[PDB]
RNA sequence: UGAAACUCAAAGGAAUUGACGGGGGCCCGCACAAGCGGUGGAGCAUGUGGUUUAAUUCGAAGCAACGCGAAGAACCUUACCAGGCCUUGACAUGCUAGGGAACCCGGGUGAAAGCCUGGGGUGCCCCGCGAGGGGAGCCCUAGCACAGGUGCUGCAUGGCCGUCGUCAGCUCGUGCCGUGAGGUGUUGGGUUAAGUCCCGCAACGAGCGCAACCCCCGCCGUUAGUUGCCAGCGGUUCGGCCGGGCACUCUAACGGGACUGCCCGCGAAAGCGGGAGGAAGGAGGGGACGACGUCUGGUCAGCAUGGCCCUUACGGCCUGGGCGACACACGUGCUACAAUGCCCACUACAAAGCGAUGCCACCCGGCAACGGGGAGCUAAUCGCAAAAAGGUGGGCCCAGUUCGGAUUGGGGUCUGCAACCCGACCCCAUGAAGCCGGAAUCGCUAGUAAUCGCGGAUCAGCCAUGCCGCGGUGAAUACG
RNA sequence: UAGCGCCGGCCAACUCCGUGCCAGCAGCCGCGGUAAUACGGAGGGCGCGAGCGUUACCCGGAUUCACUGGGCGUAAAGGG
């Protein structure tokens, strides 16, 4: 059942008669109807051939709707924005993502540096604290780092399991990401920074030093280097890694790359 | 059975002619023929726009075409390019410098032709007929409309045998003159033949 | 109402008394009316549509 | 008294909704009855079945096909047949090779279509130096996606129509009754054109239907007075013709009026029987208006349309024929069989329509159909237009006849390129069957039946005695 | 070393080809003639697992011999 939940999602996304929105996986167009009613020109990236007639029929009485037959991942959305939202001020993203391609979608959208105002999505609670957490939260990880680096994010709505027509298996949480003008911390070696983040969380039980040394091809070579760098940066490798933050990671990354990159 | 056209029944009272012009016996047929040509052209052209009605008027070698459309945005476009070229085309059809006008219908749920067209589109999109009719009737009834009724002809869902579906709600008094009943017919061309969608909307009295 | 026959009655048939009239809407040659140029069926259809000005159902 | 072996997945009881009955009750409709005209008998017109033919193109099949599709078949229509001919084609949007651009025009062929051709070329748009010049502008001529099909299925369909039937029915919401399917309402009494109303009653309402809302006619107001009208007056060629008025009729807009509204009796009420008043009295007369549905109802030949099929022929032009045959048989009509009549002269009284490739006043020629001249009318003005039955006067005198007008011979007019198959009309001869029609059977309840004319659509003309309308005179009967 | 049965309702487990009242399946109800979740095979799923199914016999479900715990107006059953 989706009667008022959609309205609340749109309210939290804060759309108006001048804001542009992006829809992924519209299906029937439950959210699309409300978005057309409230917002300015919309856009959709449906890929399912079977549901296309139903979406067309749903959006027949609307004139501010554009439908695209491209996959979000494959399509370069920069041209999409420059073509469609040619007059609009703020371009937001609202969608219900289908479980599997939910993290890839977010990552692809964020890694392309869009002029998007922000994002409001509906996904599972499972991976919801995993992308909005804090030091020693038991949900801290690589996903959390990526999301809380690229943008500013916090969970907004907790849609319980007992709302849908066919009872799903997982509770859902609508999350709102306000995009950040400039990256939180400055890293020259961004790629190896990300690999460092994933290395510190390869196994969440081991200590940070052991994580860092055991996850690099050069880890064996630069054991002493790793140890000295973690010691000097006032954030030692004797901790687990879940107790660190963006700032400690930035300092450590600087320590590694200023000296070995 | 064999009901008569609800519009032709009420032409004098509670309805008005789509064509409003006078001509002697000499020139009646020519004017009517060019009128039919104009109607055909506009039916072909402005389909996607949500056309409901075409009105034609004549004063003195002058034509005043008026088109009722759900979405005039489609008709006009950017800087009135489409409307301008459409005026050019119509004038090229008949050397009388036609003065095209476009009106937006308030609440396109209250236009029988539009409802019939939408249901026909749904049928052509291989929708379930019964659900479509029920939803259409409910949609019309939500927008005032003291009565509504929708009929689909036959040959439902590629079945060998044809059958009428039928669904009404409220008052549809086809026998009373002061009824102001709006009527709309649409033909749905499907891979398994043709379907006829009729819509009656009882919108007030007198 | 073969397309050939319709396209043939639109010329000068070498004589005046060879020409005839057809319904301008459906090409019927049977029961057309001079005033309208329509067959009986097209006349009824267009009269019901309300597309014929001042043409109404009679009852005296 | 009383088994079994073998077989079936049922066999049964009560009740519900329908369908049916050589069950019943009540009610209705020209259904019958009481009347008035017919049909079936004769001639002819027309539509069919058969038969014939090269073809006699097809579809319609009790009511509900059969003067039906067809509100116009000599060519055309035309879809059929015999011949002469064309194959991006009568018709559309394109693709690709140069002739090459458009248009005008003349001969052979000839039944016409088509073919072969010979000429003035109808060229600029850029105006590169302007003389070839590449271009849009048209046009042919081949190569190809495509045309096209009245070719088949109405038993794949849409739309539209017929029919039961303008019959009075078909259902739903909430409530209540039942374990439940379901019932109630919607049954009962009365009344009505009607499920139209009243009463009774666990039902109370509603929707689609009935009714009313719309149109015409019947009475009267206002607004308006020309092309319509003329009471009073003044002219007057006697003509509403003139000046006048617009009173009256009328024309066309808007309203009024009729609702058992008012008295008398009766009934619980719906309502019933009388009575004023009123133009109209209880639905005032007529029309439009056709429920859920039934009929594998009708139409692929009005149109659209899914499937199948043909695409040097199942497509397309042209000439001629055919749809008009004829040992027969059915349906719908027209004229008659006579004296309440038939013929001939004079004189009257309508309505609704139609007309500028038309209506055609008047005059002249012909006995006429018509022809020549010729006005007036895009229309309350001009014309079609003679209304006929009727009323007067004269004739006929019961005879297959001054009845009836088929058939045939001979002249002639008009339309049309053409009138033989196969048009209409005028004139002179010819003068048939028919003396009121067996069994059976049709229509009609009032301005109706019967009878008499007039107009219109289609249409060059007409095989229209058909269809749709308009007025004149105007019966009988209905106990049940 | 991983097999065995089932996937129309009972009853947990769904699609694609093959076939066209044939080959077959079947404990009951039944499924098979052109779009088969019911036959054959594949992919996938479900149950159990050194086991999994089938046949035979006994008790249950069977208040279906009713002591617990049934009935006999019309269903079988009141004696003439
Ligand atoms: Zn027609």
């Amino acid at each position: 059942i989706d009667t008022n939940i959609l309205n609340r999602i749109v309210d939290h996304a804060e759309v108006t008669e001048k804001t542009g929105v992006i829809e992924i996986g519209p299906g029937i167009g439950a959210l699309t109807e409300q978005l057309a009613k409230r917002a300015k020109k919309v856009v959709a990236f449906e890929i399912d051939q079977r549901l296309l007639p139903i979406l067309k029929d749903t959006l027949s009485p609307y004139e501010n709707v554009t439908v695209i037959h491209q996959d979000v991942l494959k399509a370069d959305v920069k041209s999409v924005i420059e073509e469609q939202f040619q007059d609009c001020d703020e371009i937001m993203v609202v969608a219900n993502l289908p479980y599997y391609v939910t993290t890839p979608i977010i990552m692809k959208l964020l890694e392309e540096h869009l002029p998007l105002k922000g994002i409001v999505v509906m996904l599972q609670k499972e991976v919801a604290e995993r992308m909005a957490a804090d030091p020693s939260s038991k949900e801290y990880g690589s996903l959390s780092i990526a999301v809380q680096f690229y943008t500013e994010a916090k969970t907004v709505m907790i849609v319980p399991k007992t709302v849908f027509v066919p009872q799903p298996n997982v509770d859902s949480a609508v999350i709102r990401l306000i995009l950040r003008d400039g990256p939180a911390v400055d890293v020259e070696n961004e790629s190896f920074f990300f690999q460092l983040i994933k290395a510190s969380f390869a196994q969440r039980r081991k200590t940070l030093l052991n994580n860092l040394v055991n996850n690099l091809p050069e880890g064996k070579a630069q054991k002493s280097t790793i140890e000295q760098v973690l010691e000097e940066t006032n954030i030692d490798g004797k901790r687990r890694g879940e107790s660190l933050s963006i700032e400690e990671f930035a300092a450590l990354s600087n320590g590694l790359y200023k000296a070995l990159f | 059975g064999n009901k008569i056209h609800p519009i032709g029944f009420r032409l004098g009272i509670t309805r008005d002619w789509e064509s409003r012009w006078y001509a002697g016996k000499k020139q009646y047929r020519h004017l009517l023929l060019e009128d039919q040509r104009i109607r055909g052209l506009l039916e072909k052209e402005l389909y996607s726009a949500g056309l409901a009605r075409v009105d034609i008027e004549r004063a003195a070698d002058n034509v005043a075409v008026t088109v009722h459309v759900a979405k005039p945005g489609v008709v006009i476009g950017r800087g009135g390019e489409r409307i301008r070229v459409l005026r050019e085309e119509l004038a090229k059809l008949t050397g009388k410098n036609v003065a095209l006008n476009v009106q937006e219908v308030q609440n396109p749920n209250l236009s029988a032709p539009l409802v019939a067209q939408r249901v026909a589109e749904q049928i052509e999109r291989r929708f379930a007929v019964r659900r479509a009719i029920k939803q259409a009737v409910q949609r019309v009834m939500e927008s005032g409309a003291k009565g509504a009724k929708v009929i689909v002809s036959g040959r439902i869902g590629g079945a060998e045998q044809a059958r009428t579906e039928w669904a009404a709600q409220g008052r549809v008094p086809l026998h009373t003159l002061r009824a102001n009943i709006d009527y709309g017919f649409a033909l749905a061309r499907t891979t398994y033949g043709v379907l006829g969608v009729k819509a009656y909307i009882f919108l007030g009295e007198v | 109402a073969r397309k050939a026959l319709i396209e043939k009655a639109k010329r000068t048939p070498k004589f005046k008394v060879r020409a005839y009239t057809r319904c301008v809407r459906c090409g019927r040659a049977r029961s057309v009316y001079r005033f309208f140029g329509l067959c009986r069926i097209c006349l009824r259809e267009l009269a019901h549509k309300g597309q014929l000005p001042g043409v109404r159902k009679a009852s005296w």
